């Protein structure tokens, strides 16, 4: 929606504009790891005025760029006015959370069994007892795939949701497919609407 | 050899008892070692002999033609049947007759599988299990016993062959096996043949 | 140059043992085959002096070129090697050829004099040795889906470190398909290959380029 | 940063020049307390070659030096200065009044020689641009295409330090691919002749800044053992350690078979070799430890080596990253403490290493951390196709919406207008 308000074609620049594409930036930071490319339709207005304008945003996503909560805290400390004058503070509080599990998400790529205090360590939480339950929300939230030892005191990531023999994807694949379908019928429609009218 | 003694059988200008030496000779390259390809066509040729149903050891080559495995009765009878230097064993354990014969056992094992233990067939063959390994791999690695090893799973299997489209070929088969049911309707019993006759095929 | 000059002489075999000798000092068995192969075709013509040990590089040559095919199988050779001083060549290639290494050994442990003095053949008998055990090696792991590393060790009657670094050694050859735990010690090989899987995926690739074409028109102006 | 593993007693006898200088520098960069008698006979080196500006400057660069043997424990001829100054200006006019008399007496050979001289003496000066005016004009102005060799063979040695690989590759590419080479015959037919090797040099120092280096070695592989000489570039020891180098850093392991071990051209040079054939030999035999050893006990050398120095930073990085991927590939689990074990590590900073790889390369596993253990993965393909193909549904659902919105907004041709 964020997207689709600011691929707008536009001659002045509007507060709603500015307002989306901050807020587009601050989700795309929660939701990816990056901020997504906006297409090449949107407006020029957009990289010329509305860019420079919401700076503290691209700043934001050049220090979430460099894996460090504590340096998107001092940054989130720096313009900390800026933030809550556009009413959006929250939105980078949950970036700053998402940070973190992204952190944590790095570690599935690399380890297999890994140490709660390691772990606290390598992410910048401070105890076990916080590393635990980041993972454990992480878990409940679908987030990670993951499993936690006790009594050892170690986090194994197991990483491997679905082999593709249910028919869970079946019925999936089906309702994908009639998505797929209905656009068609959606684009035939829009195709025979172009085809009627013609120029002369 | 088995060529050589049996087509110098199937010549007529020789001496009938020399015709029929080649014969036994032919009978012995039957039974002394186990069936290779065009061997067994060979040996299927001499099933089809009068003269090798005239000679003392038909009922082992109608063994071989049954895909029999060979127990120690026959075995011992056709041992009865060697000559001394043809019962060699010559430090190899048991003789080249009888180590053609566990061949031919394990050959009669792999017509008939699509997987077995290497303990159920060493019990199958009254080997041992590793020696049941050890032999069938040899003899995969003679090519005429084929499939696939597993030793951490402990089994020979062979190669199943055996799926959905050979299942379509099964359907094929079912409708030469209502061809078959045909058969049961004329065949299986007399009051059966003029019944279902009547019912299945009239009605 | 001797192409420049050609006069025949008795020593014509000596020189082209020099060939050889070179390919014994270059390792190209290939070319010494030849070498020795003519070399001894000469001594033939002239004498043994030489002859017989030509014959003994020769052999050496085959098994090195790898092509034990025709040991002896000139003309000659085949009655040439029923010297007893040299028959041990042809067990050599026998025992090569039919990779016995309980035998290969045996002839070379046993005969140190007869074969083991040549410091080409005690040079290049582990490289042999390598080529030997590969092949025996070869033999045994078609049948396998998987198999133990210790048991390979217990095959073949080498060393673990040993049965690794020939493993990995196979590996290069591009012949072991198949992954090898090295804690575990096992290997286990892609016995079922399967080139089937791609092709979904690639006509969805193709199906996603179809998109491309499809969407960048549509969507752009 | 010091290495003590250099030999300028080598480096004094097979070469000269200013290198004999560029490698003081990497000691007046990083290695120090090897530079002031390498330094005086440098100076005494440029008491030769008709050069007075460079010669001054390794005496102003050596006052320097001796204000530090202020700590640690000059010399200006300047009747040599100016007697060897006034000669060289009044031969500069001697033979630019020769020029004026060899137009007069026309030959081209003997007039071309004088441009070719007069450049050799801009290189005696150190007037790249004067020598590049003299060569400019012994550019087109020769007889035959061996002096048109010899001429880009002079261009080349100057492009030793001009570098500058624009149009000096355009020079070296006029000495290796334009002059048809020795006129279809390979330098007069299996070369001794000393130029198809300066032109593996050349690439070398080319590819090295422009950093191409699997050409570079793809040129270095061939070099003939025949000649060897240049007092300095080519001496064959360093040349064999260029080519190997780059060759085992470049190349994959089937031509490390194939090229490096096949490669009878080389094949001397690595027996100029025999720490290079071991690293070979410990390598090809997988063994990590002893072969990244000496690896990276010749790095520091090489990082003697002053245009070696920043590039071998990079490659030594690629041999260690081979020799793990070496390791990591036969296995379907491998302990990581036989790894530590086998490139001389620990678990957690090889784990670190791995997972680097990770990032982008060929490690494919999952390490049991509560282990630490390395356990290596086959991706299914199935798995991978299947979920990017339902992936890419899910952006073709995604891309729906957003042709559906834009296009029910767009293909109105109706927008957001001026006002």
């Amino acid at each position: 929606f964020y997207e689709q308000a600011i691929t707008t074609p536009a001659m002045a620049v509007s507060h709603i504009m500015l307002e989306s594409y901050k807020k587009y930036i601050l989700v795309s930071l929660i939701l990816l790891g990056k901020v997504q490319q906006l297409p090449k339709y949107t407006s020029q207005i957009v990289g010329r005025f509305i860019k420079p304008l919401s700076n503290a945003y691209h700043e934001l996503a050049q220090v979430y760029s460099t894996n460090n909560p504590s340096e998107l805290r001092n940054l989130v400390n720096k313009h900390s006015e800026t933030f809550t004058r556009d009413n959006n503070m929250g939105l980078v509080k949950q970036c700053l959370s998402s940070l973190y599990k992204k952190n944590i998400q790095r570690l599935t790529k690399t380890f297999l069994t890994l140490s709660l205090q390691d772990m606290a360590s390598r992410v910048q939480l401070s105890g076990p007892q916080e590393a635990e339950k980041y993972v454990l929300h992480m878990i409940e939230d679908g987030e990670i795939f993951a499993s936690i030892n006790q009594k050892d005191g170690m986090v194994s990531f197991h990483d491997n949701p679905e082999k593709y023999n249910n028919p869970a994807m079946l019925h999936n694949i089906d309702q994908e497919m009639l998505k797929c379908i209905e656009l068609d019928e959606r684009l035939k429609a829009m195709d025979q609407e172009i085809t009627v009218n013609p120029q002369f | 050899a088995a060529q050589r003694y049996n087509e110098l059988s199937y010549k007529t200008i020789v001496h009938e008892s020399e015709r029929l030496e080649a014969l036994k000779h032919a009978l012995h390259c039957t039974i002394l070692a186990s069936a290779g390809q065009q061997r067994s066509r060979m040996l299927a040729t001499l099933f089809k002999d009068e003269r090798c149903q005239q000679l003392a050891a038909y009922g082992i080559l109608e063994k071989m033609y049954l895909d029999r495995i060979i127990r120690g009765n026959q075995l011992q009878e056709f041992a009865a049947m060697l000559m001394p230097h043809q019962k060699a064993t010559t430090a190899d354990g048991s003789s080249i007759l009888d180590r053609a014969v566990i061949e031919h056992n394990l050959l009669s094992a792999s017509k008939l599988y699509n997987n077995i233990t290497f303990e159920e067939l060493g019990a199958l063959l009254e080997i041992p299990a590793a020696k049941a390994e050890k032999i069938a791999s040899q003899m995969i690695t003679e090519g005429r016993m084929n499939g696939f090893i597993d030793q951490i799973d402990g089994i020979v299997h062979f190669e199943t062959r055996e799926a959905l489209p050979t299942w379509d070929k099964q359907i094929q088969s079912l409708c030469f096996q209502v061809n078959n049911l045909l058969e049961k309707i004329s065949q299986t019993a007399p009051e059966w043949t003029a019944q279902a006759m009547e019912a299945q095929m009239a009605q | 140059h001797i192409k420049s000059a050609i006069p025949h002489p008795l020593i014509m075999g000596v020189i082209r043992e020099c060939g050889g000798k070179m390919h014994l000092r270059e390792g190209e068995f290939e070319k010494a085959h030849t070498d020795f192969f003519e070399a001894f075709k000469n001594y033939d013509e002239s004498g043994s002096p030489r002859r017989t040990t030509c014959l003994k590089y020769l052999v050496l040559a085959n098994m090195l070129m790898k092509s034990g095919i025709n040991p002896f199988d000139s003309q000659e050779a085949k009655p040439y090697k029923n010297d007893p001083e040299i028959l041990a060549m042809t067990n050599l290639v026998s025992a090569y050829q039919n990779n016995d290494i309980t035998e290969f050994e045996k002839i070379l442990k046993t005969n140190h004099s007869n074969i083991m003095d040549d410091p080409f053949i005690r040079e290049h008998i582990e490289e042999l040795l390598r080529n030997i055990r590969t092949q025996v090696l070869i033999k045994l792991i078609k049948p396998y889906t998987r198999i133990h590393i210790p048991f390979i060790s217990k095959e073949l009657n080498i060393d673990v470190a040993d049965v690794e670094s020939l493993l990995v050694q196979c590996i290069l050859d591009n012949t072991i398909h198949g992954r090898i735990d090295q804690v575990n010690q096992l290997l286990e090989l892609d016995h079922q290959k399967r080139g089937g899987a791609r092709y979904t995926a690639l006509d969805k690739w193709t199906n996603q380029l179809n998109s491309l074409n499809q969407a960048v028109v549509s969507k752009l102006a | 940063v010091e290495n003590p593993s250099l030999d300028l007693e080598q480096y004094a006898a097979s070469y000269s020049g200013l290198m004999r200088i560029e490698r003081l520098q990497f000691i007046a960069d990083h290695c120090p307390t090897l530079r002031v008698e390498a330094l005086k006979m440098a100076l005494s080196f440029v008491q030769r070659t008709f050069n007075v500006d460079m010669y001054e400057e390794i005496h102003r660069k050596l006052s320097e030096a001796t204000r530090e043997l202020q700590n640690a424990p000059p010399a200006l001829d300047t009747a040599w200065v100016e007697a060897t100054r006034k000669k060289a200006l009044l031969k500069l006019e001697k033979l630019d009044t020769d020029l004026k008399n060899y137009k007069g007496n026309s030959i081209k050979e003997s007039i071309r020689r004088g441009h070719d001289d007069l450049g050799d003496h801009y290189l005696d000066c150190g007037d790249l641009s004067n020598a590049l005016k003299c060569y400019s004009r012994a550019r087109d102005y020769c007889t035959s295409a061996k002096h048109v060799i010899n001429m880009c063979l002079n261009v080349i040695k100057v492009s030793v330090y001009l570098q500058n690989w624009s149009h000096v590759l355009s020079y070296v590419s006029k000495a290796e691919s334009t002059p048809e080479i020795a006129e279809q015959r390979g330098e007069r037919d299996s070369q001794t002749q000393a130029i198809l090797t300066k032109l593996k040099c050349a690439a070398g120092l080319a590819e090295l800044a422009a950093r191409k280096y699997k050409q570079a070695a793809k040129c270095l592989l061939l070099a003939s053992f025949d000649h060897c000489d240049f007092p300095e570039l080519l001496s064959p020891s360093n040349v064999a350690i260029y080519g190997g180098l780059c060759a085992l850093a470049t190349f994959d392991r089937q031509e490390l078979q194939r090229n490096v071990i096949s490669s009878s051209s080389f094949k001397l040079f690595l027996e100029l070799e025999p720490q290079v054939r071991d690293i070979i030999f410990k390598f090809y035999e997988s063994k990590y430890a002893s072969c990244l050893k000496m690896l990276d006990e010749m790095k520091d050398n090489l990082l003697l080596d002053m245009y070696l120095a920043p590039h071998v930073r990079t490659l030594y990085t690629q041999i260690r990253n081979r020799a793990l991927i070496q390791y990591f590939s036969p296995y379907v689990s491998a302990d990581m403490h036989r790894m530590a074990a086998a490139f001389n590590t620990t678990v957690a900073a090889l784990e670190d290493e791995l997972t680097q790889l990770i990032l982008e390369g060929l490690i494919s596993a999952r390490v049991d951390s509560h282990s630490k253990i390395l356990y290596a993965r086959d991706v299914d393909q199935r798995s991978t196709t299947f979920e990017k193909s339902l992936l890419m549904g899910k952006e073709f659902q995604r891309r729906a919406k957003a042709m559906m919105l834009r296009a029910a907004v767009l293909r109105n041709q109706i927008h957001v207008k001026s006002p």
